[PDB]
């Protein structure tokens, strides 16, 4: 069944001042959260090019604290110059350089960040061409692209299912959609409308990993926003076995003395009731 | 690491469960031989565990404290936090705990964290 | 490092004195190339000097707004600071001086610090 | 005449926290301050076994920052263990390693600190034993080891004599005084007297390094418990070229949010002031 | 039954050389000999103080090569200084950080060599002391410190039932022997009778791990100074499961162009037709 | 390393057994990229095996020679052997196998080593 | 005067096998020679993107042996591929690459190997573009670009005099040559005539390293093939100051025994000799 | 390193010239202490210099033979040759010079080498 884990970003404002990598690895194993997602921009060092020192010290890692990596965050920078957009070739070759170090470490998914164009969250006009561009080496490595699909789209709009026309028309099996959890939120933009659980199920056959966004777990270890109870069986009864990897996004993540550690803890007593 | 002495991380049992463990940091501006810790008494939510339940594992090497009492080569360096493993068959329950920590060295710490099953 | 975005460790007089040197840490949850920092207008105590008087080291190597605005293969980590080298012939003088410096990123800082001639 | 520098003990609420050693090096070279003071048991890597690597890693630090390793803080551990005190011989080779360690790292003073017995801070019964079995290590290798006289000990007391009969007797080079600047405070021990800065006068012969001991600086950049003026005048008249090295105490070094650096940087711009 | 690996001595010509310690792991991982026999006065950097580092890159080299840490080689140096012999308390100590070491890099048994005072390979007087010393520990941390029975002592003679009785009379688990093939080579000392090898039987619960020596290997895959098959099945027959550690003693090991992997790997094409 | 191109270390068959795998050093004082790179083939006792039945791992990644022919990002350092994974199904048996492995580069090798199953 | 160095290609048949960067660094410390020419293809970790501790190891090693970094040698692979040529802004980015890794390792001159279409040696036929697309880049980081001047071209040929011609139409300061001894060879090609040591007086205003090319050194300590005193002597009577570095090309650098060091400590006994 | 004992690499005046240097690698399947190393006669061109004017540099530390007699704690490795500082007023000449070296430890060299002043 679905099996748990963190992301990184959950450590964004205590990694690299009071967190290391490693002390973040302990955490995850305190915790029984064997499933990670890093995000390639912040917890490679040197990157885009680590050194095989660099590589061996996370495959230490990964099998000292049981870590399974899950989730490879990278982004499709399209817009990162200013004067142009990036032509097509240089977006695939920056995507392969991502998917070889993904491979290289270990991971299975990909969740790649389009660069969006309109405020509906639509990406580049030329993504297609992109995903097409690296799919032949993702498939050689073994590796799944996937988009995330975050507020306020929704689980029946036109972006998901640009995605999945995508993959029926290519018939691929390396790329899928990365739902975060935050389009089932209940308790509070114009744009957003809450999907209930079942909204996920015409999706699991293409969904490959999932964002256990939270908002605020109570000291009953309960998510207060989110129907995580309906969420999760739903995916459990639906075949569902990726990973669902806790995401905390509070801005009280910045707050003098936040222990975003005991956040995660409470989050995953919670899956563990949940999924056992 | 942390400000506090009794660290968050690394605070989870031992696996059948034999105990627990947590990390503690020096709170000193240098670094002491294990011959001049004085490791104290242990609370977990009131309730007391002593001395001898206790190992120190420093420089990944595990250490009573009779072992201790005579090192005074082996060194612990202040940025590198000692483990401490407790007997406690069965381990802790889920949940939240209050540690009450109290070491010394020659020449008390609270805190409340929360185990996962 | 610190959690100011301005960091005081770096901030000096660059030597004949040709300008200062502070340096600024990432605001962000991941880094950025170079093509995506939007440098901004730096404050001296009230003093204004505009973008073209400052270059960024990064990575050990130096650069100027034109370099960096089409630099998309050098990659600022948000763990390694990014020194800020302002171009004020004389250099600042010894005291305080309440620093304001403003960039961007695409998809204002105060601090008050002391200068030593 | 007396040159500058810090003693990285000011930053114990920083390093291995905030600051790592080449942030100290650096925040040293902000300030011009060149002379540095390290603490063996804090500031070596592995001590007391550091690598090839982490010397020459030393080495490129000091390179690349000016700075002058001046004082190697280290302790005669003779209370280490507890059901006995250590023989002659293993103090002196405790301090034997030390010797070849700061020598190793570029240091040319060793701040000896030696275990008390009393509350007037008289040293072991064989303190003498120990010194004269390292001493010829420490004259082969160019290093002076130096005892800190702290409060509440008085420039006049019996410890400072006992020293100081020491090198008439032994007419050793190796072996001197290091002068904290507490035995002068004057604005707040029942058995400290401030003395007067003349009273160093017979003494900076044998004086080899001094701690710049402050309280509080001012934001006019003055010291206020402490007269500076007449005890940098004093030594500066009667020939001392050794390093005045800031040393900060202040319990609010612990407190949330206070930059020790910015209080050194005071120190150091009234340090500027009165060597010039 | 008995499992197959490499002594590092083997690659004493190659080590530091030609061969990192990487490359000795990536050849024992060609021949699929996973057990490994590691001395510690060669293959330990920053021996006796490695760092963290270190020993995380070493169990990361155990992992990616499959690695099996069976014998730690040290050393009982008693006669290491030239004015005196250390005392038990020293001999003791240092074979206690051995066995910290040893367990610390998942050694499970030591190869602890004694020093002689005939040439009988008589033990010192004191070997038992140290020993029982050690043996408190080397228990604690599941230790198995075995001496090495080599040529031209005889599994009847003296020596061999010196340490027998030991292991009798304290009743210990942690104590045993290591027995060198050399003890059966038939094909060419005045005072070396071959073994035949029905006498390992009476020793096989006191065998921990042993030397698998050769001399000279064919390139019909064949050992032709030692009864190989008759030694390993005896073995094998008799509920030995421990190591055969294939170590390389020849001198032409120093010579210009030899390949010591090539007759290991003769040597493991042997053992694989013997164990199966 | 060694002298000999063709190294003796890492040969071995590859695992159901797919094929083998060798280790060749760059016999060039410089380094060079991927593109520069012109493998050729492979005569495994006598027996011819061609370029597309061999991939180059090189910096832990593996390429094709059609991945290879437009890679003039990826270096390939003097002092890191490539390994080259052959595609045998069923692998090489057990004893004396005489390699030869022809390679050049822009701007032919012999091996006697056993293989033990 | 001019001073003298060594370029590690003489050591490439050493480099990698039985000498270390730092072992190359300590043996051009043994002869004196400070200057340093190293390839950035060879002794560059992880090149092209080397990480900040081994630039930080690169100083330390500088400081610790005295060494001047003088000539950073590089390639403009415009060939690297085998279907097309790279546009000259992808040559200019490579050319980037290398200025700012010159830069930041110490190098002042950059021995800038050009592709060659026919065999005369020509340069490609956008070498002007590509030089001074990297031109304003090597002026503001204070680097020197100089193609190096080889048999069998010639000082009067039309090689250096395209190159002279360019350096006077764009009056720069930051490209000229590197002239190799061997254009002075007259003991041993078609094409190739031995120039005189007077035909580098017109170009030592251009010329900004020479690489000390030898042949054969005796045991007399004279170079056999090359003029090499009136060469030197012609360049120190007109005020030549940069360096001369000993390049051995010999085959016997490969020969079984060889101890290329004895070679080049011969060669700069020589230099010696004639520079004092 | 090299093959031979003593290493071409570090021979060199020492500066003042107070004699010279050089390396010798342990020849030595396993590394030793300091007490077990016993220094031998240097002959350099015939002319003998005895073992007190030899003094032994091993992990960046000097010791004299007095001083490493009695040294069971400082480990010499294999891997990392110990350097010989020789008391020599005046150094070397400059040209060739025949070493002969013996040392031996508990449980004769020669090279001919180049001096450049």
């Amino acid at each position: 069944g679905p099996k748990r884990g963190v992301a990184l970003y959950s450590y964004s404002a205590e990694f690299g001042l009071t967190k290391t990598l490693e002390d973040c690895f302990e955490d995850l194993h305190d915790m029984g959260a064997h499933g990670i997602e890093i995000l390639a921009n912040t917890h490679i060092e040197n990157y885009p090019y680590p050194t095989d020192e660099w590589v061996e010290k996370w495959w230490r890692l990964c099998d000292k604290y049981e870590i399974v990596p899950v989730e490879y965050g990278n982004w499709i920078d399209s817009h990162v110059l200013g004067d142009r957009d990036l032509t097509t070739e240089e977006s695939v070759e920056m995507l392969k350089r991502d998917i070889r170090l993904a491979h290289r470490l270990g991971f299975t998914v990909m969740r790649t960040k389009m660069p969006v164009i309109n405020d509906l969250l639509e990406p580049v006009e030329n993504w297609k061409e992109i995903i097409k561009g690296a799919l032949p080496l993702a498939e050689e490595l073994g590796i799944k692209m996937c988009p995330e699909i975050h507020t306020p789209s929704n689980l029946k709009g036109k972006l998901v299912n640009d995605f999945v026309e995508f993959i029926k028309e290519t018939g691929t099996k390396n790329f899928g959609l990365n739902i975060d959890f935050s389009v089932f939120r209940t308790s509070f933009d114009p744009n957003y409308t809450p999907n209930k659980p079942e909204d996920i199920i015409p999706l699991l056959p293409y969904v490959y990993c999932c964002h256990a966004k939270f908002i605020h777990m109570s000291d009953d270890f309960k998510e207060t926003t989110i129907p995580y109870e309906e969420v999760v069986k739903t995916m459990e009864d639906n075949g569902y076995e990726g990973y669902l990897l806790s995401e905390y996004e509070g801005a009280d993540k910045y707050d003098e003395g936040y222990e975003v550690g005991q956040t995660l803890r409470k989050h995953h007593i919670l899956l563990k009731n949940l999924l056992g | 690491m942390e400000k506090q002495v009794i660290q968050s991380v690394g605070f989870r049992n031992i696996k059948e469960i034999t105990g627990f463990q947590f990390k503690v940091k020096l709170p000193y501006y240098r670094g002491v031989f294990l011959s001049q810790i004085r490791p104290g008494t242990l609370f977990v939510d009131g309730q007391k565990i002593e001395k001898d339940q206790i190992t120190w594992t420093i420089n990944g090497e595990e250490y009573t404290n009779q072992e201790m009492r005579g090192d005074f080569k082996t060194h612990w360096a202040t940025t590198k936090p000692a483990v401490l493993k407790v007997k406690m068959p069965g381990g802790l329950a889920q949940g939240y705990h209050d540690l009450k920590y109290g070491f010394c060295f020659t020449s008390v710490n609270e805190r409340r964290l929360l185990i996962v099953k």
